[PDB]
């Protein structure tokens, strides 16, 4: 079994700026990651998969990427869509480990 | 006349022999026989029976999946490669 | 493409059978790799159990003991566990497990309650 | 996780339809017509995947049709040649026995780099040199219409030898088992051939359908043929096919209204070949990954 | 005769398309859509307005100099590949 | 430091000539002519930067002059193409409504993968169908040459009917208000135009000047105009264009020596199109540099 | 006929320019005008005088010898490229 | 270890037969025949290594008799045109002043990128304008074949008038000296030449051989040369050269049966050409080696 | 002078299994080896030369690699025709030194 | 291509003469770099000696003091040594040395005994 | 392409101001970075200041306290400072700042000499 | 500020020799260098300018290279024009920092 380290759940932020949420590997996965937004009271829909995987439904905000032990995830800009909670999962290894969620409150 | 006829066969050969590779040479690969993307196969579950499959027979198979997977090459190999750029500058 | 529905009983007392079901339409549900996930009201996702429905793979979490059937009959599947547990009770979900496809959907799901 | 990778020289085609290349031995045919020189290569492999094929809709045929009729007008103004394809292109063959233009289930197809030697003849009601003389009998029939054409057996000859046409020419023992095969041809419905059938020619009217038309070094030739059914140059001629359209009316008799068309002769040369266009592209799915 | 005429519109595309990839490609890029390379830019006062302003006039704004900086691609890639040859013998 | 650095696919484009591809839907035109298929694509985007417009040196119209005319003497040995250019190539049209021949600045103009549908008529004195009928009226002027075509709007109709030609066809109000543009044209030299104009037909001599001519099913019709100024195959025509060559001795007096050349008529119909290669070749300085 | 003669040169230069380019670009090396090889190269007595020599004398002194050389290319790219794939699986 | 390495642009070049692009200056030739501008460049490069030269077999000239007989036969239905290689291709010619035709062993040879200009005159039995008017006097020899081309000086200038052809135009003092170099050719069997030398014309039968042909704008001449040996257009000529077959029988006399043949003049302008194709491939042995 | 350490002389194998012989380098020779097979009273042929170069007469089942100072001979299968003795060869520097030779008896 | 071949007397008795010859036929001695060879019946193969037929080039052993000769004359070679001792006794090899050519072949050979 | 001249005094006494012309001809003073260095007979090159025609920027050394205008008037430039210092002599050269460019020339100078 | 170490001022060479000439950077400069050479009583001209960008005027005998820390200049042949004094000049940080020069006199 492994511990997964996930960003703050608490954020504040302003239009315009640039968001960075992380959940920190501990080994080496190899890039087996995968990312999910629900929204309050509604079903997840996958952004990324596969730490650099674009899928259909945003041109470029959403982009992961890292590989090994180092992963990130980088959001040029914020807009009002984007609101909920996050995560990600991992399913290298039998026993899976998830995070925390991220109660994402804009201002 | 048989003139053009020679000739009409001639530029085809060209005309084709660059398309396949002005297709080919813009995804990564330029000429390397085998060469791996980063894109990941969609539908795992129809992975070929490497046993008992033959090339001719499966590529028709996903002729209606060509079109969707050949998209996607073409905002991976800019996208990755943009961010190159931009890296380097501060070093 | 596809237009998943479920429904449940949504009133289960402690210490009794926990049944939810969810509907497959415009899929076969062998071929397909399917999950069932709950989301506590509090907690964040858990991994609970997967199953296949190529028949050719079972593999499960052995902290749960826990069973999933894959009947096929007129294409759908359920959730049977009996003895529900107190800390058990949450928001379930149905959908195929995530993997490296492009397709992945996943159903609104219903609360389960206990007194 | 697999990942997308790209194969290149796999073995995949598709239809195709392009021009073909020159190919023939014989020089001094319209100041060499700016055709390539030939090379003596009959080799064929063999293939096991099945594969459409097709006599009346290739392109193949469609091209020689019009290249012989333009060699033609040029005198009004005999040759062997070959089509050798360029490469990325190959020609396939039904080596089945029972081929009989329609088999799209081939149980063994070969790849050739290059086609037969073909013979161009322009002429009506008869089957001249051909190609296709064989110990086997058989019939093409057409699926959305019933032109036929019917391949004759080498073993009879059927002599024939025309002057300034005097010949017995009928084989009776010859006619009395390739009909009784067109019974036994594929399809043949109703009229059940016990003894009883005549060659009816055209009706009377236009001139075209009621003289047949051969050519002997430049002649316009216009007999009868009405006995037998009902200094000086000299030549020979050695059948090989003849063109028919079959129709019936009632299950009680049949007439053959024979067709005269010309066109129909060298589809049957080249009825057993396709062009296909190579496509050296296949994707798989492998675990690799590239670097970065 | 019309169908020279459909002949050389075709052979005019595959001349043109090697062309610019005949002098592209000998520079030391094949294919990269954005690739850096060792010249300095020549008066460095002429540095475009990034903000307002467009390729096509640039372009032309330029003509005069295309001709000089082209050259000198050719003594660069040559001279400095060819050292490294040199480089790996010893070891 | 600045580095150089080459960018691919930039927009940037410079004159070209280079034949052009088919493009039409009617088939059995000469065999196919060995023409494309046409697709149904009339999209045009909008750019903002100025670009140089002509219509007496475009190559694009030199080429449909000698095209149509070779396809007119096959006959002595009625047809819609298009022209698309192939990767690489595209056609401007300038989309303002001043247009006149000359617009080197152009304030917008559109990018189109194809030209438009036109006419081909072997017509003189008249401009038969055309494509540019619209509610404007503009007449293009020479800037070498003061040699001049106007254009007709279609709310006249100009009706014209000929048999075995009899038409009123004057339209008195139409006409008052056409000239009076023309002295309105962006130049109009002296000749103040104050309610006196005749048009004076070429003087006497050689016959082709003196007689007009039109096709109607292949008829080399030659009559006389001289009326207005001072079974059996049917046809009409809609007047949509008109060829003059304006010229002036004296302030008092004007003369319009009107020509008669087919060429122009052809000009017209693609008078608003260029034909620009594309460079995908840019040169930018950036601060990178190239490893090793 | 004229036309017939103009088309047929042009058309000839790209089937050229391509076969080079075509038999070129497959032994490993694309368009890099000078680079090494691991096929060892046969008859060291045979070893050039870089001094008194020309490239056109040697070139036809070695005709006899250029169709086994180049054979050898073939089996070298495949087999040394293959290996690498299945290297990279396990880590 | 020294390993294989390939070079990449080294000098290297074989034999080659392909057609060649247009060259000339002057405009409205059978409308423009689709030739490309000329660019006036006869620079010329040294090179040390000898190359094989021939002026029957080169397939340079072949193409020249062909395409000049194709131009007249459209006039049926006088112009200086050049050859430039395309990138990849090169011509050569000896600069020895020794060349007779053969020259494989050619001292000093250079390497151009176009030909030079040349006339084509149909004429028989005399050498038009031509381009190797020279001090030199020298002829070519058949190691194949004894037939001959003899060039000459343009020292003498052989002044000829025509009309309606009167003519002096003997030059005794300059034939004296040309003949006495025939003698003194690479090769000369026999036949002595002293003081007896007589241009015996064909003996008699067909037409062609007892009359000539000459063409002035247009016209047939079949004149007697008979006399030497033994409103209206005007034109000239400046002799160069003339065709002539050396055959003899006997040591004690020798009759020249002069040939007729108009092909061989184009010949002996490009008669010091050759085309080779370039091959840029180069392998030689270095010690470096490719990583991994 | 240098010494070579070579496989073991004795070896007892299978049908359908991998046989590996090596001899040691004791610096960089830089790929200079050789490798040779003789029959019992029989002259030796070669079949890989500069490490890897391949010889005519077997297409894949003789291959070898190895550069610098590790140095490898992999046989993906054995056959009959597999059989006598083996030897590697170096000519980097004047003093040769030459491997004790596998006598090689299959089962 | 070549059809190398030898002979020698096959029987020494010590402390004499040690003569063998190996003929070349198809190809020139000078040119070539020719080495000889011994494979004792025990031991391995060990380095001898080498010589170079374009007479450019002499490299010799120094531990056994023996030089060998490159006489033309019909395009043979032969080795000369003197006071054969015991332990030199071996199967001796006629071949050229090995290089980084594509061309190598060797004699069978024969055996030299002493008593 | 260009002719750069330039004059000067030639003879200042020490503690008087120092004036020095160098004039720009076939180029526009403005858009191009000029520069001031003078060579001393015995040391090496010094840098002194910066100054650029376009206005922009303004960077000088902050350890001789010295300014240079950049009047235009027609197409000229000067140096301007008071009490010369004995260390301060040395033959002044007028040339546009070395950049990344391929355009560079410079001016012969003239010697400046105090008591 | 930084201090540059020079090559030595003195220079004794022969004719078809190679002459380098070195000044050594304190830091990453990042190949900002320029080069120049001034005549006894007349203007420098440039050379060779950011380490390596050939100027026209000399074909191949002045060639620089170096980035980062290490820097140097190499020069094939020694030629009679070749003579005079040599500076390197570097402008990453305002505060310039030159060489001593070098009085190269040819025997
Ligand atoms: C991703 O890859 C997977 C696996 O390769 C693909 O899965 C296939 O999906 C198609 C969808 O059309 C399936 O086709 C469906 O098959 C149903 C049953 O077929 C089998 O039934 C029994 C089950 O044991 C077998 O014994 C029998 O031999 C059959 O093989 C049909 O019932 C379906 O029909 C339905 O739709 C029609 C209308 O289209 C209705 O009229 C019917 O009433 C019915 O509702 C359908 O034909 C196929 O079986 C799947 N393969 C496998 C192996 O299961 C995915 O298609 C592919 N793409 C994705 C995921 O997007
Ligand atoms: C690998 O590279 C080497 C070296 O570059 C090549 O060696 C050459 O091999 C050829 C083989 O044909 C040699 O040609 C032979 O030359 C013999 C002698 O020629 C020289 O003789 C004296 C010796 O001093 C010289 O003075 C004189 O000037 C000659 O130069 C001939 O006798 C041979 O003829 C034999 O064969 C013919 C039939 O072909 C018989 O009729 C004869 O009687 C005779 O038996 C032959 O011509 C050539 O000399 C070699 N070069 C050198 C420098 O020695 C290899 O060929 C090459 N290829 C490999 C190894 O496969
Ligand atoms: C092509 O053939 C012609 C002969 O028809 C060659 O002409 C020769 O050209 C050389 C030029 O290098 C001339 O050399 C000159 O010699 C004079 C004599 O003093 C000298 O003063 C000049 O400086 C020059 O070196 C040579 O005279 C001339 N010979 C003739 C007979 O014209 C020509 O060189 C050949 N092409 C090439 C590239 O060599
Ligand atoms: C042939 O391929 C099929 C794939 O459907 C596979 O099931 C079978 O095992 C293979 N082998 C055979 C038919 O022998
Ligand atoms: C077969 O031929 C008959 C004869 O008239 C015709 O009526 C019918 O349409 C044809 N059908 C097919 C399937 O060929
Ligand atoms: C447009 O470009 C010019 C460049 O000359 C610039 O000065 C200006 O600020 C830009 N913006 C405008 C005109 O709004
Ligand atoms: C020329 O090349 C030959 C090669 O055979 C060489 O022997 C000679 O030394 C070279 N130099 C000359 C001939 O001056
Ligand atoms: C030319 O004359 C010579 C004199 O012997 C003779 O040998 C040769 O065969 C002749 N050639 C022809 C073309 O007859």
């Amino acid at each position: 079994d492994i511990q997964m380290t996930q960003s703050p759940s608490s954020l504040s932020a302003s239009v315009g700026d640039r968001v960075t949420i992380t959940c920190r590997a501990s080994q080496g996965i190899d890039n087996y990651l995968n990312w999910y937004q629900q929204k309050p009271g509604k079903a997840p829909k996958r952004l990324i998969f596969a730490a650099s995987s674009l899928h259909n439904g945003v041109p470029s905000r959403f982009s992961g990427s890292g590989s090994g032990t180092k992963f990130t995830l980088t959001i040029s800009s914020l807009q009002p869509e984007d609101l909920g909670t996050y995560y990600c999962l991992q399913y290298y290894s039998d026993p899976y480990t998830f995070g925390q969620g991220t109660k994402v409150e804009i201002k | 006349v048989w003139g053009t006829k020679n000739l009409q066969t001639r530029v085809t050969a060209i005309e084709k022999y660059l398309k396949d590779q002005a297709q080919l040479n813009s995804w990564g690969c330029a000429f390397r026989q085998v060469c791996c993307t980063t894109v990941p196969w969609p539908n795992e579950t129809l992975v070929p029976n490497w046993s008992n499959m033959t090339w001719q027979e499966w590529e028709r198979q996903v002729d209606f999946l060509e079109a969707n997977i050949t998209q996607l090459l073409e905002e991976a190999q800019i996208q990755q490669e943009k961010n190159m750029y931009e890296l380097q500058k501060l070093n | 493409q596809v237009q998943l529905q479920e429904s449940g009983p949504g009133l289960v007392k402690p210490s009794e059978t926990l049944s939810l079901t969810c509907a497959v339409s415009g899929g076969s549900v062998s071929g397909n790799w399917w999950s069932w996930i709950r989301q506590p009201p509090g907690k964040g996702l858990e991994y609970i159990g997967r199953i296949s429905g190529s028949d050719g793979t079972t593999y499960y979490r052995s902290s749960l003991k826990v069973t999933i059937s894959r009947d096929t009959s007129k294409n759908q599947f359920s959730l049977r566990l009996n003895s529900v547990t107190a800390a058990d009770t949450a928001v379930y979900y149905c959908a195929r497990k995530p993997t490296w496809d492009w397709f992945d959907v996943w159903g609104p799901g219903l609360l389960v309650t206990v007194s | 996780i697999q990942y997308v990778t790209v194969f290149y020289g796999v073995p995949a085609w598709k239809n195709a339809t392009i021009p073909l290349f020159c190919a023939t031995k014989n020089r001094d045919t319209w100041g060499t017509t700016q055709c390539l020189p030939d090379n003596d290569d009959y080799s064929e492999l063999a293939i096991n995947i099945t594969e459409a094929f097709d006599a009346w809709n290739n392109t193949v045929t469609e091209q020689a049709i019009e290249d012989v009729w333009n060699l033609f007008e040029t005198s009004i103004k005999a040759i062997r040649f070959r089509y050798c394809a360029p490469p990325g292109y190959a020609l396939l063959r039904c080596n089945d026995s029972n081929y009989s233009g329609f088999a799209p289930n081939c149980s063994k197809v070969v790849v050739s780099s290059c086609t037969r030697m073909m013979e161009t003849q322009t002429s009506t009601w008869f089957g001249f040199n051909g190609t296709r003389a064989e110990n086997r009998t058989y019939i093409y029939w057409h699926g959305k219409s019933n032109r036929t054409i019917i391949s004759l057996n080498k073993y009879y000859n059927l002599t024939m030898r025309c002057r300034r046409c005097w010949f017995g020419g009928s084989w009776k023992e010859a006619i009395q088992e390739v009909k009784e095969t067109l019974v036994k041809h594929p399809r043949y419905t109703g009229t059940n051939d016990t003894r009883k059938i005549n060659l009816t020619a055209p009706a009377g009217g236009d001139p075209e359908v009621t003289f047949m038309w051969t050519n002997c070094r430049g002649e316009f030739l216009y007999c009868k043929m009405n006995w037998f059914l009902n200094g000086d140059l000299t030549c020979n001629s050695t059948v090989t096919s003849l063109i028919a359209e079959i129709d019936w009316t009632n299950n009680n008799e049949t007439n053959i209204t024979m067709s005269a068309e010309v066109a129909e002769l060298y589809r049957l040369e080249l009825g057993d070949y396709k062009l296909v266009e190579i496509t050296p592209i296949g994707l798989a799915p492998t675990s690799c990954r590239r670097y970065t």
